[PDB]
């Protein structure tokens, strides 16, 4: 049912083109990235606080000192990526801020879609294509995909409507 | 476009490995938010209400 | 060509080259007054492409401009079968029957304009002058050929408009949908003129080779725009079944 | 110092300057109302209330004046399709000018 | 001419990257 | 509703004959169809030539009509072109050529009758039967 | 403005089998036509009139009889190159 | 391309206004 | 509401033309999908006149009849659909005509079905169209509800719908 | 090589009166030239 | 009126760029 | 719409006047 | 220069039409006041094609 | 066409594009790298290198 909702939003609202969904995607992917990179950075800058090859038992929740080297982490990431966190508090606040901001922006976009206020089209490209039959972008291709999805899915997805689309009105490419 | 055609041809949404990827990214964002928020919530008081609490941490 | 295998030919470009006869070749193919001889593996290799640019001034010479092929070694007609009939007076009539007798070709012009055209020899009928009792270095088959529309009637434009399929309007703009001239697709049948000058005849093996020059229209993109004039110069080869 | 996102907390314990910033916000909002109405008036097409009513013209504040009884212009027309009515001072123009003058007075009070 | 606007914003982003790397605030231990 | 007797009642021969498959006959016919005919006739379509599908209109339009069970069994013994002019027994699976169609050398006459009956019963359960390849 | 195929659907071409424009699939409803006789008819097009479909060179007695039986379903229109070019009367991209 | 006639000015201001806000705040810092 | 007004006029004895000419242009204008607030776009800015144009006049009510006398209803575009196939159904909800995407197996096209349209009231009052191009364009118009002539030159209107102040608010 | 603090760096100043004068100048230049920019 | 299409953006920038220059310099003064 | 630009620049000038008067740097004797 | 070319053509025996048809369009284009640099305006911006149009 | 820097390239011998055309009216010429595009790209790369040297 959720997958259906997802594809419905693509086909009818062109939700992927929506800048607010784009910011949501960025927030979610960035949150996952931050999760992975922070966990790995901490696990690979740990202090030698025990004798086992098992480094998990060299931590104590009441210990006062840092369990990993922020200095070494910062140097590593400064030389690898060009920049690095130097403030632990800022790092963890950023880890909060990124996915939460993403969720909020995508929610704003969904509010727009509730009123069919879509970022469905780029009018300039639509006009150029309507006049110039050689103008093709990935945007216009996606528009065509959306048209196909709507026509083929609506009768089954909206059975209360009693949509009757005879076979000959269904859009389709050659041989398929 | 890549994504839409990929779904049309392979039904990636109904592929469990993509389901696991979604769990990976949703959960990674969840755990990022959770960890960041718990650390930010449990910050030791080292600043005043005027300056950023970030200045409570000194590098190194 | 030569006498190798597809393994020796693959990925060399040799597959796009029309076979060549020899150097010490000035033979002639005697022909009966009123009989027709099959032509077996007729090949045309284009080498030069010119597009007649259209000045905005008026009334001034257009000056064919040399283009460069953007499509790769996919420009040659081959395995074409046809016939040559010898007239009552002595005239020679070449008639293309079938084979791989078309290639879409795109040439780039100076200025960045791209010219697709449907390079073909389809239904070519060509004639020489009367008084030919042989096929020799003076055999010039001048004739006409058809040029089908570059895009078939099953083609869909980027807004899924087509001739026997697709929308008849601009659906992305519901209140202006019927406003566009390109909402009507056409596939007019164009006309080209070809000349096949025979320059080298190996009468024992039946092989004839020569030069060709053809003049035809370019793609109109289903009648969206006016056709340019494309001239193609190249070489041709074929085998004439004497028996 | 204060992070950017905390600058306004300087009026948190200053009732006089809290009143000041509230006055300035009120002045800005009233000035927006006045200027928005003036703009809509400068571009409103009043000739055809039938097939070109206000909601076809992107008119955003005009319907809100009309909802409560301000439906005529000084310029002779009314959004009900009539002409030659006399609204008095309380026309669209009068209301917009009232908001502009109110914006100014609120600005001055905020400064004080 | 909108191409100019796209190129401008892209260049601004890249320039910000270069300065944030080359001219960063040094991390200092104290 | 159930897979009732009327639903399992199908034309037997061209002279108005009628035969009812049992539930077991229908189940064996479906099993055979899925095992050997689903590779080329999924949902009544013909992947290698969809001008000749398994739909009711296509089946009845052949020469002779193949919309009855005996004609189907005859086709499966001796496949022919749609106008019944050419011999397709080298091109279509049939029990008459086990040397080239080994997937068929274990089928009885009961099995062929069952699969023909299934071919006749399936269209009325599925409006997609015998349509366009992408449909 | 209809392009050219839609104007064809305005004519008899849109009501019955046109011997000069119909696809080979369109002969399937004529029992005994697809594929052999249908291919023969398309091969020996164009026809000025319907009756010359009986004058196809090399025809056979049973095919002759089938043509005479189904003459009523046929029409002849001017050959539109849109429906003819590319061997679309054999395979117009419809499966 | 026939683009929205407010596109350039909207884009320029959308970038420039916060850019100058940040620039002001940064430059005056330490005053 | 429009249909009920027309039917009351007919119940008096008024003709189709008279009954439909009684319908106010404003009421018909409400019955046009381009005035639904659910047809716009987030970045389709400005007045609705910037979309379809400034409405000039109602063209009158079309009535589509096929070749056999069946009177046909064009299925209107729902709010959801950015595009929608043209379908014409008879009284008992059976498709009698359409505009086919693929034509080689088309059976219900306006060309084959002989659909014609006659207009009642409005600018086209009393006019009947049989040219299939005309019928098809008017069917596409009926998809949007009541038809209107538009001035698209004043705003350089682009052809895509805007939302109303109701939607923006 | 080492990065040494440059001792040639000096503060820049614009007093409030200079601010008002420059802002008025810019505003009046804009008033003057806008009509010609629009043409 | 059919005015030069660059008029608004030119006017806005002609004013805004020196305005922000002055604003920056003024605000940071005393740092 | 150029009228908006003219009104904007005129308003900017007048606002500058008001601030330069009301919020001036006091002349101080010292 | 144009007049001299025309007069030489006429001195050969060419007709008015022939003599004047010998004149290149580029040379005549130089002889048009809209191509003088002293006809513009300070706030008439852009290409000369933005003025009289593109010469055809 | 309001072309301001193009004449200055052409004055010193850069008169052809990579795109096939030349300001002398000809087509199909091969300027090599030193076309209008090549010269402009040279100036861009030079600008970058000078920027880097300035930073140093
Ligand atoms: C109520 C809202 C809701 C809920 C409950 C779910 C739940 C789920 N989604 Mg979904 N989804 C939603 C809204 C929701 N979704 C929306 C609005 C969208 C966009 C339209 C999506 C798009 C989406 C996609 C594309 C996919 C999912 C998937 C999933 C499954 C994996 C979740 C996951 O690991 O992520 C991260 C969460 C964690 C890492 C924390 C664990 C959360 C678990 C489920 C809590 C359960 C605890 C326990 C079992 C409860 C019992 C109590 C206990 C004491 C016994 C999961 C069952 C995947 C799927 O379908 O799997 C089969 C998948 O591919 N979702
Ligand atoms: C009546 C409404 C209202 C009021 C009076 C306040 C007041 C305050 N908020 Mg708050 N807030 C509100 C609504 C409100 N908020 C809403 C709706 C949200 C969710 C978006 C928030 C989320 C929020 C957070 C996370 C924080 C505050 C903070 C503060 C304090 C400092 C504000 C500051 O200096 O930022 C200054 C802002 C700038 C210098 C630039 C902001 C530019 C914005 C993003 C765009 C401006 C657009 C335009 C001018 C505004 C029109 C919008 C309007 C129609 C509503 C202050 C007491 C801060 C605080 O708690 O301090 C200790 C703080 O961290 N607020
Ligand atoms: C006497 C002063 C005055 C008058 C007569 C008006 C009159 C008008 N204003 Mg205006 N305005 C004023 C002052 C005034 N304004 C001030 C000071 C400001 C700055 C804040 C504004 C800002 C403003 C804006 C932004 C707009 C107007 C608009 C309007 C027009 C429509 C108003 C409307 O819809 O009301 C709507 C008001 C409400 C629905 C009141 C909501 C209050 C809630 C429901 C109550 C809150 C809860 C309650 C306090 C708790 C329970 C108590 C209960 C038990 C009793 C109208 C001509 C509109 C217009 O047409 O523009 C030209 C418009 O958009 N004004
Ligand atoms: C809620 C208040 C509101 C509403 C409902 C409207 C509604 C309307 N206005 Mg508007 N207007 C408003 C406030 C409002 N206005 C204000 C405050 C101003 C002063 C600037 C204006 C000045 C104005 C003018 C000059 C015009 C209108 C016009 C219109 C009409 C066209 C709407 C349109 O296309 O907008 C388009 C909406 C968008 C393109 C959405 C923009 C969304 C932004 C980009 C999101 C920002 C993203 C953010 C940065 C994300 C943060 C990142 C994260 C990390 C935090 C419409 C009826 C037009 C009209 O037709 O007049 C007759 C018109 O000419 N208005
Ligand atoms: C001297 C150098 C120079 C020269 C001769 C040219 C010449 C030309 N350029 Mg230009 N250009 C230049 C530098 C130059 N450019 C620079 C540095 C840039 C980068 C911004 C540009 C970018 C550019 C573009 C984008 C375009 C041109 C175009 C053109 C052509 C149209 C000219 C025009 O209308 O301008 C108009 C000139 C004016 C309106 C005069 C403005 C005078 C100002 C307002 C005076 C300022 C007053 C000052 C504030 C007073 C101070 C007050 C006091 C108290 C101190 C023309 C051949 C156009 C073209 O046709 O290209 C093909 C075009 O599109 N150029
Ligand atoms: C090897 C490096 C190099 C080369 C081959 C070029 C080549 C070119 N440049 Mg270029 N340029 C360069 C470096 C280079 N540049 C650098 C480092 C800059 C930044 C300053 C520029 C900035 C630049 C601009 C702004 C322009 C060019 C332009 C051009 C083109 C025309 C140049 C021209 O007219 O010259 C003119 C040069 C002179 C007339 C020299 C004047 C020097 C005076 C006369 C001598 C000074 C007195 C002397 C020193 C004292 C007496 C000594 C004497 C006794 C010997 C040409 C393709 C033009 C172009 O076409 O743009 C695409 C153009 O407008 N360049
Ligand atoms: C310094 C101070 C100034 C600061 C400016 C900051 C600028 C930012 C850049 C501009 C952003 C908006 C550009 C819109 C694009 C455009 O061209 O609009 C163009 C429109 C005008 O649109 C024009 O209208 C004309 C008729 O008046 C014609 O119809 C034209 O065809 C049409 O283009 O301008 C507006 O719409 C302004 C109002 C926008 C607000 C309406 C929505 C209110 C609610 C918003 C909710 C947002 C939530 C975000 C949350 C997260
Ligand atoms: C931040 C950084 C950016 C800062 C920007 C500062 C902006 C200032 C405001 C712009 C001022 C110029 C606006 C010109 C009006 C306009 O629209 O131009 C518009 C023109 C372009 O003009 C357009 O051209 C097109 C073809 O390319 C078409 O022909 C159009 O019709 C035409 O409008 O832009 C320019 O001309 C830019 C070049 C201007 C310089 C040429 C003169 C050089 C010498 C100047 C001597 C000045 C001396 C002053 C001394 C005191
Ligand atoms: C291989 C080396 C070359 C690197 C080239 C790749 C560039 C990557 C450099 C990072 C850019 C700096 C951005 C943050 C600016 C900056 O300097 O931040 C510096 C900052 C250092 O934080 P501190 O802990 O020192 O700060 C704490 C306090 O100062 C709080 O302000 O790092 C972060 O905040 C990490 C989170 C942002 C990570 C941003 C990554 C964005 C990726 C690029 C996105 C733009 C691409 C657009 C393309 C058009
Ligand atoms: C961007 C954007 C946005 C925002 C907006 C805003 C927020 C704005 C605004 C606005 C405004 C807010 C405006 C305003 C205004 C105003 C005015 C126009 C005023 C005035 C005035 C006056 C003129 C006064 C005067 C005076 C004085 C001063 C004193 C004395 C008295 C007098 C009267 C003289 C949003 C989010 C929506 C979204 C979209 C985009
Ligand atoms: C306003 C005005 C004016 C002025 C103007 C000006 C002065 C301007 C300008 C301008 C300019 C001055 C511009 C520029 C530019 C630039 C560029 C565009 C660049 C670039 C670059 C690059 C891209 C590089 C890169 C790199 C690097 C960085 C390093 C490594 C290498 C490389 C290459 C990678 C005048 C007075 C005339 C008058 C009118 C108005
Ligand atoms: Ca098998
Ligand atoms: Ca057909
Ligand atoms: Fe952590």
């Amino acid at each position: 049912g959720i997958f259906r909702f997802i594809l419905f939003l693509q086909g009818f609202h062109n939700w992927t083109l929506n800048p607010f969904h784009m910011m949501g995607v960025a927030g979610i992917l960035g949150g996952a990235l931050l999760c992975a990179i922070h966990g790995a950075t901490v696990e690979n800058t740990l202090f030698e606080d025990g004798e086992d090859s098992n480094t998990f038992r060299a931590f104590e929740p009441t210990q006062a000192e840092e369990t990993y080297s922020m200095v070494t982490a910062n140097r590593f990431w400064s030389q690898i990526f060009g920049i690095a966190f130097s403030n632990k508090r800022w790092l963890h606040f950023f880890m909060l801020f990124v996915p939460v901001t993403g969720l909020w922006m995508s929610s704003v976009g969904i509010v727009g879609l509730a009123l069919n206020l879509r970022a469905y089209d780029f009018v300039s490209q639509e006009l150029r294509a309507a006049e110039d039959p050689e103008f093709e972008t990935f945007y216009t291709k996606n528009i065509l995909l959306n048209e196909g999805m709507r026509a083929w899915m609506a009768p089954q997805d909206q059975p209360h409507e009693n949509f009757i689309f005879p076979e000959e009105v269904l859009p389709r490419g050659n041989a398929l | 476009n890549f994504m839409i055609v990929f779904q049309a041809e392979h039904n990636i949404l109904m592929h469990p490995f993509h389901m696991l990827g979604v769990a990976g990214v949703f959960g990674g964002s969840l755990f990022s938010a959770m960890h960041g928020s718990l650390v930010t919530s449990s910050l030791v008081r080292e600043t005043t209400e005027v300056e950023s609490q970030n200045y409570g941490y000194k590098f190194g | 060509k030569s006498q190798l295998t597809y393994d020796d030919i693959v990925n060399t470009g040799l597959a796009n080259v029309c076979p060549e006869i020899s150097s010490f070749t000035r033979g002639t193919i005697e022909v009966e007054p009123n009989t027709k001889y099959f032509v077996s593996d007729f090949c045309m290799e284009p080498q030069e492409y010119f597009v007649k640019e259209e000045p905005v001034n008026k009334r001034q010479k257009a000056e064919y401009v040399k283009g460069k092929v953007l499509t790769r070694q996919t420009t040659s007609l081959e395995q074409i079968r046809g016939s040559i009939a010898v007239g009552a007076d002595g005239t020679l009539t070449f008639k293309e029957k079938d084979g791989i007798d078309f290639q879409p070709i795109t040439v780039l012009l100076p200025g960045g304009e791209e010219v697709p055209f449907f390079f073909t020899v389809k239904n070519f009928t060509g004639t020489t002058e009367p008084g030919f009792t042989s096929i020799n270095s003076s055999t010039d088959f001048v004739g006409d050929f058809n040029v089908p529309s570059y895009r078939g009637a099953g083609f869909l434009d980027p807004k899924a408009r087509g001739l026997y399929t697709g929308y008849d309007n601009a659906v992305a703009l519901p209140s202006a949908a019927d406003k566009f001239r390109t909402n009507k697709k056409e596939t007019p049948l164009g006309k080209g003129t070809l000349s096949l000058q025979v320059t080298q005849v190996d009468g024992s093996t039946g092989e004839i080779a020569g030069i060709f020059e053809s003049e035809q229209p370019s793609d109109t993109d289903l009648g969206a725009k006016e056709p340019l004039d494309v001239k193609v110069r190249g070489i041709f080869y074929g085998r004439v079944d004497t028996d | 110092g204060l992070p950017w996102y905390r600058v306004h907390t300087v009026v948190l314990n200053d009732p006089g300057r809290l009143i000041s910033v509230h006055l300035m916000h009120t002045a800005l909002v009233a000035g927006w109302a006045g200027s928005m109405a003036l703009y809509e008036l400068a571009i409103f097409d009043s000739s055809d209330a039938v097939l070109n009513p206000m909601w076809r013209q992107g008119m955003f504040v005009l319907p809100f004046m009309a909802r409560l009884g301000v439906t005529s212009s000084w310029n002779g027309w009314s959004v009900t399709g009539e002409t030659g009515l006399d609204p008095g001072f309380w026309s669209f123009e009068g209301v917009a000018a009232a908001h502009i003058v109110l914006s100014g007075l609120l600005f001055l009070a905020a400064v004080w | 001419m909108e191409s100019v606007a796209y190129i401008l914003v892209l260049t601004m982003a890249l320039a910000v990257l270069f300065f944030a790397i080359a001219f960063r605030e040094p991390p200092r231990i104290e | 509703v159930e897979l009732t007797e009327s639903t399992r009642t199908i034309p037997l021969d061209e002279a108005g004959g009628t035969t009812t498959l049992t539930a077991r006959q229908f189940t064996n016919g479906q099993k055979i169809f899925v095992d050997t005919c689903t590779q080329c006739h999924l949902q009544g379509k013909t992947k290698t030539n969809n001008n000749v599908s398994l739909g009711l209109a296509d089946l009845a339009g052949a020469e002779p009509r193949r919309d009855n069970v005996l004609a189907l069994v005859e086709f499966l013994k001796n496949p022919k072109s749609y106008d019944g002019e050419d011999d397709y027994s080298e091109l279509h699976p049939n029990i008459s050529r086990p040397d080239i169609y080994p997937e068929m050398r274990n089928y009885t006459e009961d099995d062929i009758f069952d699969v023909a009956g299934y071919t006749l019963i399936a269209p009325k359960l599925d409006e997609r039967w015998g349509g366009t390849i992408y449909f | 403005e209809l392009n050219a195929v839609d104007a064809k659907l305005t004519t008899d071409f849109g009501q019955k089998i046109d011997l000069n424009n119909s696809d080979i699939r369109d002969f399937r409803g004529l029992r005994g036509f697809y594929p052999n006789l249908a291919s023969e008819i398309i091969k020996n097009a164009p026809y000025d009139t319907v009756e010359e479909v009986l004058d196809i060179p090399g025809l056979s007695e049973t095919q002759k009889s089938r043509l005479e039986a189904n003459l009523g379903s046929f029409t002849v229109t001017e050959p539109s190159i849109e429906l003819t070019s590319g061997d679309d009367r054999i395979n117009p991209g419809v499966y | 391309m026939q683009v929205n006639n407010l596109g350039f000015i909207a884009s320029i201001l959308f970038v420039l206004v916060p850019t100058v806000f940040l620039l002001i705040l940064f430059i005056q810092t330490g005053k | 509401e429009i249909q009920r007004r027309v039917d009351s006029q007919l119940a008096e004895g008024a003709s189709l033309s008279e009954a439909w000419s009684t319908i106010p242009e404003k009421l018909a204008f409400y019955d046009y999908v381009g005035n639904s607030p659910a047809k716009g776009g987030l970045f389709r800015t400005g007045a609705m006149n910037s979309g379809d144009g400034i409405a000039q006049e109602w063209i009158g009510h079309p009535i589509f009849k096929d070749k056999e006398g069946r009177e046909l209803e064009v299925r209107r575009m729902p709010n959801f659909f950015e595009t929608f196939p043209v379908i014409m159904t008879d009284a008992d909800g059976v498709v009698r005509a359409d505009i086919p995407f693929r034509r080689s197996e088309s059976k219900f096209s306006v060309e084959q079905t002989g659909v014609t349209v006659s207009f009642y009231g409005g600018a086209l009052d009393g006019q009947t169209f049989s040219n299939p191009s005309d019928v098809k364009k008017f069917a596409r118009k009926a998809q949007l509800g009541e038809g209107f002539d538009f001035d698209t030159e004043t705003f350089n209107s682009d052809g895509v719908f805007r939302t109303s102040p109701r939607g923006w608010f | 090589m080492d990065r040494n603090s440059n001792p040639n760096r000096q503060p820049v100043e614009l007093n409030r009166t200079s601010l008002y004068l420059g802002l008025l100048l810019v505003a009046v230049l804009g008033i003057l030239f806008s009509s010609y920019f629009f043409n």
